[PDB]
RNA sequence: GGGGAUGACCCCAGGCGGUAGGGGAGCGUUCCCGAUGCCGAUGAAGGCCGACCCGCGAGGGCGGCUGGAGGUAAGGGAAGU
RNA sequence: GGUGGAGCCUGGGAGUGAGGGCGCGAGCGAUAACGUCCGCGUCCGAGCGCGGGAACAACCGAGACCGCCAGCUAAGGCCCC
RNA sequence: UGAGGGAAAGGUGAAAAGAACCCCGGGAGGGGAGUGAAAUAGAGCCUGAAACCGUGGGCUUACAAGCAGUCACGGCCCCGCAAGGGGUUGUGGCGUGCCUAUUGAAGCAUGAGCCGGCGACUCACGGUCGUGGGCGAGCUUAAGCCGUUGAGGCGGAGGCG
C-alpha cells in the first residue's frame, strides 16, 4: 500500500498560494515566500486588531479635546465633571456631537463647567 | 429623536431610521424586547442622569444572520509555534420604531 | 447488525502515536529524542538496564 | 437467541423448532464478532510487499564525491534514499500475518452469527434436495417456492456437492462446505440456509 | 476578424526579438515593412517575412482589404531551448542555451468602414 | 459540582502564554471488507477559479470553465501516509 | 486555618544535567569586568506576546482563550512630534 | 587503459480517417479548405499545474526611507435591483524574515535562487506496563495432518501460574 504525496501538497501549495494575493514579487508566486509572509501578516493582523481599539481612542481624545477647548475648559477640566456628576454618558464614544451638531454638545460644556466644585 | 442606547457595554447614537448590529441577544427573530437604558433625547431634551428615567426605545430585532471569517494566527519566531483559529462573532440586527417617553 | 455495523469498542485503537510527523500540533522534528546527544543520535542510549 | 426456526417441509415431515443453549437467548456483543471478522480478514492476507532497500539495491558501495573541496553536498553511494532511484529505508518486507485466537472466542463467535442469525429468525435449514437432480434451473425453481427470489444475500452451506453445484452461481447466494462454515460469510450475508448435516456438524463443533 | 498566421522555430533568442518588435507595433503594415526593411537587426528578417505571410493571409484567405490594416498586437513567445556544451577551462563544461522564439502578430483594420 | 427525564442538553465555581516533553480528540492520501453493489456521457478522477455553505482545523460540500472514463459511501482496518 | 492543576503511594513515559541577568550574603580577582564559582529569591531560557525606559531578555508594571469604533487603572507622563 | 561505474527516454485518434488542394514563405513554419465527437487530440501529438517569459484591460507611482506587511480614512475602477462585495494604495499609526544551534539572533553565525516530484521513528522474535475481549485454578497452542483452492477443523510434544 504506497502511498506517494500526489495532490495534497500541491492543494496546500496552493491554499496559501491562493491565500496570499497582493504581495510585493516573489512572495505572492513562490510558495516558500508566502507562507513566511502570512505568519507576520497573522501576528500583525492580531496586534493591530488589539491596536485599533486604542488608536481610536487617541483619536477621540484628540477630538474631544479640540472640541471643548475654545469654551473655556481642556480635557482635564471637563471629564472631572463627567465622572463626579453623575452624567457619564459622552464616554468617549460621543464625539459626533462634538463633531456633528454642536449645539448639544456645548450645553454639555455648560452641564461640565457647574460640576468644578 | 436621535438617542444614545446601552447594550453590551457599548452604546450607539441610534436615530428612528435604523441602527447598526449590537450583542447576541436573547431574542426570538419575530419578537420585540426593549433596550432599557437609553441617553440624550433628540429635539429638545437632554439628560443629566445615566438612565433618563421616563423614556426608553422597544426594538423589534430581524435575526441572527452569519457574519464575516476574522482568522487569527499565532506566531512565535524560533519557538516552532503556530496556531491558525478562525472566529466568528454573532449579532442581532434590529431597527427602531420610536422613542417613547 | 450484519457488517458495516459491528465497531470495536471504542477505547483500544491508540492510533499508533505516528510520532515524527508535523513541527507544531503534536511532536515536531525530534520524536521524543532531546536536541542533543546519545538519546537523539541513532541507535543510541546502548544499555539501559545495564 | 430463539427457539423459533423455519423448517422447510420436503415431503411429508412437518414443521419443527429445535433447540441449543447456544441458539438460546443469552448475551452476546459485536465486539466478539469484530474480532473474528478482522482475524479472518487477517490471515486473508498474502503479504507479497517487497521493496529493496540499501543492503539489495543493485548499485555499488563508491564515493561519487571526495569528502571535502569539491563544492557540492556530501554523498556515500548511488543506493540510497537521496539519489532518488535508490531503495526507499523502511518499505514493506514479506512478513507472517497469522495469529492464533482462542478457541472458546472462536467457537463463541460461530455459535453467536448463528444466534444472530436465529435472533431475526432469518435462517431456513431444509433437509435435501427437494426437486429433480440439483441443476440451477432447477434450483431457482425451488427456491422461488422457498421464499427466495434474490433480493437479499443468502448463505447456502451443506454437506451435498450437488446443491452446491446447482447454487454456485447465483449472484445472491453464497454456498459452502459444511465442516468449512465460518463466521465472515455469515457476517457478509444476512440469511443462513443449511441442513441437518450442517446444524449435526455444527453441533458437534460447537460444544 | 484578427488575422494572424505564426512563427514557429525560428532559432533566434527572444530577448533580441522584443527590441525588433516592440517599436513596430501601433505603426500600418507598409511603415512596418519599410521600417523593418532598414533596420539593422537579425529579428527584422524573421519578423517582416512573418508580416508578408500575415498580410498575405490577411489579403487571400479574409479579404481585409489590405490598404485598411495595420499591426493589433505583436508578441514573440519562447520555445524549445536546444541545450548545448560550451567548453571552459580546468575540464569543467557549462551547458549553453541556444533558445527558439514564437513571432506572433494579429492584423487589425483602421476603423469601422 | 448540579438540574442528575444519564441530558452524550442546559446552570454554578475555577481555569485556558509556553520550548524539550507527557496525554487526549480529529482531518487528508494508497489499498482492502462493505463491492456480482452505488454514482458516472443529462459527464468520473485530475487541472483553473469562487466575493457561496459548514467546521476553532487539517479540510469537506455546492456553483462555473477545461477534461474525456473512471471514482466509491456510511461504519472499520493495514500503512511505502 | 488553608478543597488547591494542593499533597501522599504505586506503575508507565520522556526531556534536562554549557546556563545567564538582577538585589543581598560571600570567595578569587584589583571592593575591576556584560569576569569565574556558591547560597537565598525573581526573570529570561520556555512569556523576542504587551505598555514604559528613544531603541534593548532578564530595570518597572503585567502573566496575551477569541471578538467589540466600551470604561477604569499599574509603571511612566501631561509644550509639539 | 582496465577491473568496473552507469543513465534519461510510455501515452494522437474508436478508426491515420497522419491535413488532398490554394496562398505567403528559399525551405522550415503556418493562414484557409477538408477528415475528425473534439485539430489549444497535429505526429515524441491524453489531461496538461507551478516556477519562468510576454501581450491586452482597471488602479497607483518622477519629494520620498523599506525584511515590503496589518489596521484605519479616502479616491478610482468593476459586480450586484439594492443592502453589500472584489482589485489598488495617497496618507496616518504600528512593526528586527524561516529553521537549526544556542544563557542569548533581524542578525555582519549556518542552510535556502524559484517551482514540481522522491524522503527520514517501521518490521521479525521476545520482555514490561496500560487498555478491549474470552475462559478461570485453569489458560493455551507451535511443528505437522485432513479440506474449496480466498473455508475451517484436527493436532496437549510444549509454555505460564
Ligand atoms: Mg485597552
Ligand atoms: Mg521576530
Ligand atoms: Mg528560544
Ligand atoms: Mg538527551
Ligand atoms: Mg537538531
Ligand atoms: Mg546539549
Ligand atoms: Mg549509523
Ligand atoms: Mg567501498
Ligand atoms: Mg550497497
Ligand atoms: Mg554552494
Ligand atoms: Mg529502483
Ligand atoms: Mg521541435
Ligand atoms: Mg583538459
Ligand atoms: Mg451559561
Ligand atoms: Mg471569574
Ligand atoms: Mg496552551
Ligand atoms: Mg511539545
Ligand atoms: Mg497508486
Ligand atoms: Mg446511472
Ligand atoms: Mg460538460
Ligand atoms: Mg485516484
Ligand atoms: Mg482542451
Ligand atoms: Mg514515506
Ligand atoms: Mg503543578
Ligand atoms: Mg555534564
Ligand atoms: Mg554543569
Ligand atoms: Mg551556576
Ligand atoms: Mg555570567
Ligand atoms: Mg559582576
Ligand atoms: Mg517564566
Ligand atoms: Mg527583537
Ligand atoms: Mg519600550
Ligand atoms: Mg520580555
Ligand atoms: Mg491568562
Ligand atoms: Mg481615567
Ligand atoms: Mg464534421
Ligand atoms: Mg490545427
Ligand atoms: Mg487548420
Ligand atoms: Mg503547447
Ligand atoms: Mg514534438
Ligand atoms: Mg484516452
Ligand atoms: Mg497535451
Ligand atoms: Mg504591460
Ligand atoms: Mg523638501
Ligand atoms: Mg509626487
Ligand atoms: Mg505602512
Ligand atoms: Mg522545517
Ligand atoms: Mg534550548
Ligand atoms: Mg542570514
Ligand atoms: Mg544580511
Ligand atoms: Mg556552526
Ligand atoms: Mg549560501
Amino acid at each position: 500500500p504506497r502511498a506517494k504525496t500526489g495532490v495534497v501538497r500541491r492543494r496546500k501549495h496552493k491554499k496559501i498560494l491562493k491565500l496570499a494575493k497582493g504581495y510585493w514579487g516573489l512572495r505572492s508566486k513562490s510558495f516558500r515566500k508566502a507562507r513566511e509572509t502570512l505568519f507576520a501578516a497573522g501576528n500583525y493582523a492580531y496586534a493591530h486588531r488589539k491596536r485599533r481599539k486604542r488608536d481610536f481612542r487617541r483619536l477621540w481624545i484628540v477630538r474631544i479635546n479640540a472640541a471643548c477647548r475654545q469654551h473655556g475648559l481642556n480635557y482635564s477640566t471637563f471629564i472631572h465633571g463627567l465622572k463626579k456628576a453623575g452624567i457619564e454618558v459622552d464616554r468617549k464614544n460621543l464625539a459626533d456631537l462634538a463633531v456633528r451638531e454642536p449645539q448639544v454638545f456645548a450645553e454639555l460644556v455648560e452641564r461640565a463647567k457647574a460640576a468644578q466644585g | 429623536m436621535f438617542a444614545i442606547v446601552k447594550t453590551g457595554g457599548k452604546q450607539y447614537r441610534v436615530e428612528p431610521g435604523l441602527k447598526l448590529r449590537v450583542e447576541k441577544l436573547d431574542a426570538e427573530p419575530g419578537a420585540t424586547v426593549e433596550l432599557p437604558v437609553l441617553l440624550l433625547g433628540g429635539e429638545k431634551t437632554v439628560v443629566g442622569t445615566p438612565v433618563v428615567e421616563g423614556a426608553s426605545v422597544v426594538a423589534e430585532v430581524l435575526g441572527h444572520g452569519r457574519g464575516k471569517k476574522i482568522l487569527v494566527s499565532k506566531f512565535k519566531a524560533k519557538v516552532q509555534y503556530r496556531r491558525k483559529k478562525g472566529h466568528r462573532q454573532p449579532y442581532t440586527e434590529l431597527l427602531i420604531k420610536e422613542i417613547r417617553g | 447488525m450484519k457488517l458495516s455495523d459491528l465497531r470495536p469498542n471504542p477505547g483500544a485503537n491508540k492510533r499508533r502515536k505516528r510520532v515524527g510527523r508535523g513541527p507544531g500540533s503534536g511532536h515536531g522534528k525530534t520524536a521524543t529524542r532531546g536536541h542533543k546527544g546519545q538519546k537523539s543520535r541513532s541507535g543510541g542510549l546502548k544499555d539501559p538496564r545495564r | 437467541m430463539k427457539e423459533v426456526a423455519v423448517y422447510q417441509i420436503p415431503v411429508l415431515s412437518p414443521s419443527g423448532r429445535r433447540e441449543l443453549a447456544a441458539d438460546l437467548p443469552a448475551e452476546i456483543n459485536p465486539h466478539l464478532l469484530w474480532e473474528v471478522v478482522r482475524w479472518q480478514l487477517a490471515k486473508r492476507r498474502r503479504g507479497t510487499a517487497s521493496t529493496k532497500t540499501r543492503g539489495e539495491v543493485a548499485y555499488s558501495g563508491r564515493k561519487i564525491w571526495p569528502q571535502k573541496h569539491t563544492g557540492r553536498a556530501r554523498h556515500g553511494d548511488i543506493g540510497a534514499p537521496i539519489f532518488v532511484g535508490g531503495g526507499v529505508v523502511f518499505g514493506p518486507k514479506p512478513r507472517d500475518y497469522s495469529y492464533t485466537l482462542p478457541k472458546k472466542v472462536r467457537k463463541k463467535g460461530l455459535a453467536m452469527a448463528v444466534a444472530d442469525r436465529a435472533r431475526e429468525g432469518k435462517l431456513l435449514l431444509v433437509e435435501a434436495f427437494a426437486g429433480v437432480n440439483g441443476k440451477t434451473k432447477e434450483f431457482l425453481a425451488w427456491a422461488k417456492e422457498a421464499g427466495l427470489d434474490g433480493s437479499e444475500s443468502v448463505l447456502l452451506v451443506t454437506g451435498n456437492e450437488l446443491v452446491r453445484r446447482a447454487a454456485r452461481n447465483l449472484p445472491w447466494v453464497v454456498t459452502l462446505a459444511p465442516e468449512g462454515l465460518n463466521v465472515y460469510d455469515i457476517v457478509r450475508t444476512e440469511r443462513l440456509v443449511m441442513d441437518l448435516d450442517a446444524w449435526e456438524v455444527f453441533q458437534n463443533r460447537i460444544g | 476578424m484578427e488575422a494572424k498566421a505564426i512563427a514557429r522555430y525560428v532559432r533566434i533568442s527572444p530577448r533580441k526579438v522584443r527590441l525588433v518588435v516592440d517599436l513596430i507595433r501601433g505603426k500600418s503594415l507598409e511603415e512596418a515593412r519599410n521600417i523593418l526593411r532598414y533596420t539593422n537587426k537579425r529579428g527584422a528578417y524573421f519578423v517582416a517575412k512573418v508580416l508578408e505571410s500575415a498580410a498575405a493571409n490577411a489579403v487571400n484567405n479574409h479579404d481585409m482589404l489590405e490598404d485598411r490594416l495595420y499591426v493589433k498586437a505583436a508578441y514573440v513567445d519562447e520555445g524549445p531551448a536546444l541545450k548545448r556544451v560550451l567548453p571552459r577551462a580546468r575540464g569543467r563544461a557549462d551547458i549553453i542555451k541556444k533558445r527558439t522564439s514564437h513571432i506572433t502578430v494579429i492584423l487589425g483594420e483602421k476603423h469601422g468602414k
